[PDB]
RNA sequence: AUACAUUUUUUGGCACGGACGGGAAGAGGAGACGUCGCGACCCUCGGAGUCGUUCUUGACUUGGUCGCUUGAUGUUUCUUCUUCCCGUUC
């Protein structure tokens, strides 16, 4: 699982999750809330660990809905 | 606790102004006096009166209204 | 006595079925439950003025099925025997 | 060449016409009737149907053996019992959903 | 077979949401295995009470949402 | 490793995070899926052309990441990291589609690539994870 | 004292009218059962208090019934 | 050459690949046409025979 | 015999079977209804050879001598 | 899809499901009932212009409201 | 006995979602369930309007969503 | 290897060159009442977690508003033609 933050919190939750799924499907088979605490963040879970590492290195700072995303394990 | 059957029995004993509502039918109501009792909600109610609901009065005789289409009772 | 029994006896019949919502259903009855739940194969759903939708397997519920349109050739008296 | 040309002839009533469903004394009146407004109307409205009827005719003739075969089948199934009719249906079904070549052929 | 456990709601005022987008109010007095309700009377939802006590049939109840906690 | 009926039948099948099938040089024999999937994942394969599909009425999402798509013969189409090079090669998408992603394709660096897609495929609402705006 | 079933029994071979889940009816009652299905003779179909047709010999299914009346 | 050739998509089960022709359906439609039920499957076939002549 | 039905279908037909639920096997079947999207007036009816029927549908059966 | 006899024998298959209201529940049948109630593993309610879509999850579905069930795909 | 019923019972405690025939979705902690799906729920929203302790009669219930943890064990 | 139909399920309260489609313009589709969305001058600003007992479990908590500058959708009353473009079919 990778933890993403610095995401544009204006996107509706279901759209955010569907774009997240689409974007991250390129690395392997793939949780986001809008509470005050959790807004602008998401946890993306992959079946394979190598997929998570590849995603992390390749999409670090990728412009998503206008902002550069920050990814971490 | 006061069961429904018991209540019905009490009503019957009394002979009081009962106003029945119809299931899945807003516009109409019934108003009479309970005469009968059944294992199900079905009863016979002599001197009944059909009522159009306020969103007057209409003529009606003695009737048994069937248990399945009952909703409300009061007596 | 029972029509359920009769229904059960009717096996492997290519039949139309009509529902409470009017949907016409062309399919082969592989089986039916004691409570009229129809299990069809080689199924074809059409509405009563619009296009058709075909399906391989459909288990329709007993409460829905208004009228099962029976086959062309059928010996009814024989079926009705216990 | 034949059907619409008075192919149906009777020694008594003469020549019948598929389109107008009437007979005719001689070939002469038959020919001078094929230009009349009536026959024009009919042959112009009921053409497709007449032709389809004809096809049903000749194709059913070419399939006489199949027609008979089926009628037979009908009578058989009809004279079956419950178990019999069921087993027969089973057979038709198996024939229907069976490989065209068995792993056990010569 | 089993009794509807409405002993929590006994002697409390309840919104009986009933068939056909209607409502009833009133304090709960009794019930049975079919979920018929016997209740000391209240209004039909502006508002107007009918009856001293009331009995609602089981089938008719959509919901019985508690007014009191 | 032909995309075959046998291949599709042993393929991981699951409900994704829609019904999705987990999946090659040529797209073929999709008939065997029986139109039972909302999504099909064809990522990391060697497909050259997005073509060869049977009539599939269910199919709403196509994830085609890291393949070799250079030509195009449905609501979401993800084509990230493929080989589309000319704006004109994207023309067949006008006949479909609301979510489109073509990132990491040479075509991306062509002058006016974004405006070209917007005018030729107006049904797209989100392009490359950015909202198509009125301006 | 008067329950419904006995009343029903009493009212056999007598005029009755039935409303439905709606159209009014009017006919002489032939017989009844526990399920409250009906069999009537000289049936007249009161379409909201308008005798549309006189059917005669009929059998009413129980679940569509609303009420019985003289 | 013809690996995806399937007869069952051309013949119904009641036709048995040309053995029989399914005319029950047409017996139905026929009942619908004559506006009655005095007509049996066999009487319908008896009707069809006319077209052999 | 004729049967009235919940969905506005006058079923004129020959009865074959009968049970507790008032389900019926029917021969010589002739239904009567009206396919009509308003304002319109059409009266339609179709012949069916053999037909099973469910009982909840049945409102009132009748016999015309 | 296979040529089954009953519903019980086709347990855990991905299922299309219609209900009286007109919604379409899709998901794997985990468990059946005497009254045709269905447990669905990964359930998606699909309602109708064009298909509106909602992912539900693990769903108990009452048989009263169920009209008919169809097979969407194979297992796994 | 019904396995869906069992599942429902198990879901007691958990936050179930719950739509009726009317089409009025609820979400809440499942307080009590019976053989007939006579559900009680706490802290329940009602599609929106917040409300305390709703009771619902299974007859009028359409479908129930249970949390996906119950998928795991150990009823099936 | 040799079993039944009268409130919670299934006896229901159901029902009333030629076509086609989309979009735009010009002439002689429009009004409620709701329910979920494109933008923003705005608002707003950040299965998990704890404990008792024992080598693994039981308890307790947890987008709203304005526009559309021609967004999407049911109920419910009343009363189309021509031209241009793009796609399917023959």
């Amino acid at each position: 699982t990778l933890y993403v933050s610095q995401l544009n919190e204006k996107i509706n939750m279901q759209r955010l999750r569907v774009n997240l799924f689409l974007l991250f499907a390129t690395f392997g088979e793939v949780v986001s809330m809008n509470f005050k605490k959790q807004r602008g963040q998401a946890f993306i879970t992959m079946r394979t660990i190598d997929q998570a590492s590849l995603a992390q290195i390749s999409l670090n700072g990728e412009r998503f809905f206008g902002k550069p995303l920050k990814v971490e394990f | 606790m006061v069961p429904p059957i018991n209540c019905i029995f009490n009503f019957l004993q009394q002979q009081t102004p009962v106003t029945i509502w119809l299931f899945e039918q807003i516009g109409i109501r019934i108003k009479g006096k309970i005469v009968g009792f059944d294992e199900f909600m079905n009863v016979v109610i002599d001197e009944a009166v059909e009522i159009p609901v306020n969103s007057k009065g209409t003529p009606l005789g003695k009737i048994l209204l069937k248990g399945d289409n009952i909703t409300l009772i009061t007596s | 006595m029972k029509l359920v029994n009769f229904l059960k006896k009717l096996r492997n019949e290519q039949v139309t079925i009509e529902l409470k919502n009017g949907t016409t259903v062309w399919g082969t009855l592989q089986s039916v439950s004691p409570q009229m739940n129809a299990i069809l194969t080689d199924v074809k759903l059409t509405l009563p003025s619009d296009n058709i939708a075909s399906l391989q397997y459909i288990n329709i519920r007993g409460n829905t099925i208004r009228q099962i349109i029976l086959p062309d050739s059928l010996n009814l008296d024989s079926l009705l025997v216990d | 060449h034949s059907y619409c040309r008075g192919s149906l002839r009777s020694e008594a009533k003469g020549i019948y016409c598929p389109f107008c469903s009437r007979w005719f004394k001689t070939s002469s009146v038959f020919e001078s009737h094929l230009v009349g407004k009536i026959h024009k109307k009919n042959e112009s409205k009921r053409r497709n149907f007449v032709y389809s009827e004809y096809k049903l005719h000749r194709y059913l003739k070419y399939l006489n053996d199949e027609f008979s075969r089926t009628r037979s089948f009908v009578e058989r199934k009809l004279a079956f019992t419950a178990n019999e009719r069921m087993a027969e249906m089973d057979i038709l079904t198996q024939k229907y959903e069976a490989p065209a070549y068995d792993s056990t052929e010569k | 077979v089993s009794t509807p456990e409405l002993k929590k709601y006994m002697d409390k005022k309840i919104l009986l949401n009933i068939n056909g987008s209607r409502k009833v109010a009133g304090i709960l007095r009794g019930y049975d295995i079919f979920l018929n309700v016997v209740l000391d009377d209240a209004m039909e939802i502006n508002n107007h009470q009918l009856g001293l006590q009331t009995v609602i049939r089981g089938n008719s109840i959509i919901s019985l949402e508690a007014l009191d906690a | 490793m032909k995309f075959t009926p046998s291949i599709v039948i042993d393929a991981p099948q699951y409900y994704v995070d829609d019904l999705q099938l987990e999946t090659e040089s040529m797209p073929s024999s999709l008939k065997h899926l029986t139109k039972p999937t909302h999504i099909l994942d064809l990522t990391n394969n060697d497909l050259i052309m997005i073509p060869d599909l049977s009539r599939r009425d269910d199919i709403h999402t196509l994830l085609l990441g890291r393949n070799n798509i250079v030509e195009v013969d449905v609501q979401n189409l993800t084509l990230s990291n493929n080989s589309i090079r000319r704006f004109e090669d994207l023309q067949r998408l006008r006949r479909a589609l609301k979510n489109l992603t073509l990132i990491g394709n040479q075509v991306c660096h062509l002058a006016n690539y974004r405006e070209h897609v917007l005018r030729l495929v107006p049904h797209l609402e989100t392009l490359d994870f950015q909202n198509v705006t009125a301006e | 004292p008067v329950n419904p079933k006995p009343f029903l029994k009493g009212l056999v071979n007598h005029r009755v009218g039935v409303k439905l889940k709606s159209t009014e009816y009017r006919g002489t009652l032939v017989s009844t059962d526990n399920y409250f299905n009906l069999q009537l003779n000289e049936a007249e179909e009161f379409v909201a208090g308008v005798s549309h047709g006189t059917l005669g010999e009929i059998f009413i299914r129980c679940n569509n019934v609303l009420y019985i009346r003289e | 050459r013809a690996r995806d050739l399937d007869l069952n998509e051309i013949f119904t089960r009641d036709e048995q690949y040309g053995e029989y022709m399914e005319l029950e359906q047409f017996h139905s439609l026929w009942l619908n046409v004559i506006k009655r039920g005095d007509c049996s499957l066999l009487q319908f076939l008896d009707i069809l025979e006319l077209f052999l002549d | 015999v004729i049967i009235s039905l919940r969905n506005n279908h006058k079923i004129i037909a020959r009865v074959k079977a009968f049970d507790r639920h008032c389900n019926m096997v029917l021969e010589n079947v002739k239904e009567l209804w009206t396919e009509k999207k308003g304002k319109n007036v059409i009266n339609r009816e179709r012949f069916i050879s053999k037909l099973f029927l469910r009982g909840d549908s049945v409102i009132v059966v009748l016999k015309t001598p | 899809v296979a040529h089954s006899s009953r519903l019980a024998n086709l347990i855990d298959y991905k299922l299309r499901v219609l209900t009286q209201d007109g919604r379409v529940y899709i998901g794997q049948l985990m468990a059946f009932d005497k009254h045709m109630n269905l447990v669905l593993n990964e359930c998606i309610e699909e309602r109708v212009i064009k298909v509106e879509k909602r992912v539900l999850g693990l769903t108990i579905l009452r048989g009263e409201q169920i009209l008919s069930t169809v097979v969407e795909d194979k297992p796994l | 006995n019904g396995i869906p019923v069992k599942l429902l019972n198990e879901a007691q405690g958990h936050i179930v979602s719950l739509e009726l025939t009317t089409g009025a979705t609820y979400r809440g902690k499942l307080v009590e369930s019976e053989d007939s799906m006579n559900v009680q729920l706490r802290d329940v929203i009602a599609t929106v309007t917040h409300m305390d302790q709703i009771f619902v009669r299974g007859s009028q219930i359409k479908f129930i969503v249970v949390p996906d943890l119950l998928k795991n064990a150990p009823l099936f």
